[PDB]
């Protein structure tokens, strides 16, 4: 069985994973990427610290490797991520002047989106811009440019590649009534009305061992769709303990929301996860399917 | 380059609902527990320890238990209050005498032993308030004489817990200029608009680590998952830890504090990234 083939047959666009050059060069891991996942997100190689480590000096090797792998394998890519406070080079947060940041951020987006024009399915244009209480994270982008950094970023990405679906991505959007989820919905609805070219909301869905119940996932995802945004996606799913019933709850959150295009799980093998000790993925440390894998296959079969 | 050290230092003493010192050590999440705070000291012979209503009668035995599990216990002096200063050479030596004979290896009939014969493993300077005439250098140099690594005595881990922004205030710089601070914990979870995990911590980290090559540097993170400056554990794995660990003198992660960490289990993953 193939997760991607099954989910596409069920009417969705893709079932995806993350990867990058070293992992794609591992023959056990690569065989699973090839057979199971229709979309790949670069785990690190398209982050700003990798792509533009000093101003105007871009480095493309890792990101190019992943895009070329996907092209060759007839897979699509979620470009990740253009504007984010984390894994950002210190030269960017040292900028003291709004107009300088506007130029720097516009240039970063224009060059990255432009290089990969026509080769990228989704871009995570802005990432993790909200605090838990629904206010804007006081990053260099928000502190110097205000809420307008979002509109500038999306406008820039749209112009550089009109065919990529442009996403805002965040974590802890797992409960409809939570302040952060409500803020995301509120702001996206407003920005849509203002003409900001946002095509999608991405919900990362990093479920800890003391999280909101996965019974809330369906309503949370629908609340994001109900903004009027054209599509939503579950973008970085992993679940402490990987209980089949939790993974099925997330599967069904997507299946039961017309606007959800797909699910990405955040890696292949537990051993390669940021959270390996919590065994949170669909394959074990010897690249063998786990119970949640089999449950998803049964549910789609 | 540096790398992982496995070291996690946690602050304790700020909230009586956080459980005992023994409970913190028995969690297995920490390689050092720093009690906080000796909040009153100065030039008039008056000293006070503030452990927020924790049961003092159990602390001595708990310190010895922590040590029996291989977890050192240090004491942080200062804090966010306005009740401390060190305005002379004499006042610094008087503070040394108070610490030594109260909490470490000294025995004087005229100096109470609040925790009996328990003998601490270090002193941390958390000097939010101060002036350039303060003599924490004198204190540091006197404490460093008792940092025994092999021989009669035991280690004394002399540390400072500092604000994100570099350079520090003069009273802190004066202390650190002695060159004998073992560790510095750089707080990156505060609301300093230009220097916190959301904006600017890395540039400051670069300056701190460069300035004191003989000192081990710890990235200070909050375990309060509601804080504006909280870092998701994934972003410690992907961002904070790998960046900080590029420095030869990376030492570990410091967590504020046991109360928050008990509620959120932040260290259950962080201990694997440190
Ligand atoms: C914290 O972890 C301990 C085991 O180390 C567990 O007993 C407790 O329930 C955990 N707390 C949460 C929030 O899950
Ligand atoms: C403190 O004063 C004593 C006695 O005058 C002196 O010998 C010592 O050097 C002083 N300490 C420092 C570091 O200035």
């Amino acid at each position: 069985a193939s997760l991607n083939d099954l989910f596409v047959a069920a009417g969705k666009s893709y079932f995806g994973t993350c990867s990058d050059q070293a992992l794609l060069q591992n023959s056990q891991n690569e065989a699973i990427v090839a057979s199971q996942f229709g979309v790949i997100t670069p785990e690190n190689s398209m982050k700003w610290d990798a792509l533009e480590p000093s101003q105007g000096n871009f480095g493309w090797s890792g990101a190019d490797y992943l895009v070329d792998y996907a092209t060759q394998h007839n897979k699509k890519v979620r470009g990740h991520t253009l504007v984010w406070h984390s894994q950002l080079p210190s030269w960017v947060s040292s900028i003291g002047d709004a107009n300088t940041l506007r130029s720097v951020m516009t240039n970063h987006i224009n060059e990255v989106v432009g290089r990969y024009k026509g080769k990228i399915m989704h871009w995570d244009v802005v990432n993790e811009i909200f605090n838990e209480d629904g206010t804007f994270r006081n990053s260099v982008f928000y502190n110097l440019l205000g809420e307008d950094f979002v509109r500038i970023a999306f406008e820039t990405a749209r112009a550089a590649d009109p065919d990529a679906k442009l996403y805002i991505n965040d974590y802890n959007l797992d409960s409809a009534s939570y302040a952060k989820t409500q803020a995301m919905a509120s702001y996206v609805k407003k920005w849509l009305a203002e003409g900001v070219p946002i095509d999608g909301i991405g919900s990362q869905a990093h479920y800890s061992s003391s999280h909101w119940s996965s019974t809330e996932a369906a309503g949370a995802l629908s609340s994001l769709a109900n903004t009027g945004v054209s599509e939503v996606a579950i973008t970085e799913l992993d679940i402490a303990g990987a209980a089949s019933s939790d993974y099925l709850n997330l599967l069904n959150a997507c299946l039961n929301e017309q606007k959800c295009v797909g699910i990405t799980v955040w890696g292949v093998s537990d051993k390669d996860s940021w959270r390996a000790s919590d065994s949170p993925l669909l394959f074990d440390g010897n690249y063998q399917p786990k119970d949640a894998y089999n449950a998803i296959v049964n549910a789609l079969s | 380059a540096g790398g992982k050290t496995g070291q996690v230092t946690v602050f304790w003493g700020r909230n009586k609902a956080e459980g005992s010192l023994r409970e913190a050590c028995d969690s297995g999440m920490y390689t050092m527990v720093t009690m906080s705070f000796l909040d009153v000291f100065g030039a008039n012979g008056k000293y006070h320890l503030d452990l927020s209503g924790h049961d003092l009668s159990s602390v001595g035995a708990d310190i010895k238990h922590c040590q029996s599990k291989g977890v050192p216990v240090s004491l942080s002096i200062g804090g966010y209050g306005t009740g401390y200063s060190l305005p002379s050479n004499r006042s610094a030596l008087d503070l040394f005498d108070h610490l030594w004979n109260s909490y470490f290896g000294g025995s004087k009939p005229s100096v109470p032993r609040p925790f009996g014969d328990a003998w601490l493993d270090g002193v941390d300077l958390f000097l939010e308030h101060g002036t350039p005439a303060d003599r924490y250098d004198v204190l540091a140099l006197e404490l460093a004489k008792h940092n025994i690594r092999g021989g009669p005595g035991k280690p004394l881990h002399l540390t400072a817990t500092v604000r994100c922004g570099y350079p520090p205030a003069a009273h802190v710089g004066r202390a650190l200029a002695t060159g004998i601070f073992e560790r510095v914990h750089v707080r990156t979870y505060e609301s300093d608009k230009w220097c916190n995990q959301n904006l600017g911590w890395e540039g400051s980290w670069d300056k701190w680590t460069a300035a004191y090559p003989a000192t081990r540097f710890y990235v200070g993170l909050t375990a309060d998952d509601k804080s504006h400056q909280w870092v998701h554990p994934k972003n410690v794995y992907y961002g904070v830890a790998p960046v900080a660990q590029k420095k030869d003198n990376y030492g570990g992660i410091m967590l504020w504090d046991r109360y928050f960490d008990k509620q959120t289990n932040y260290s259950s993953l962080i201990k694997y990234y440190a």
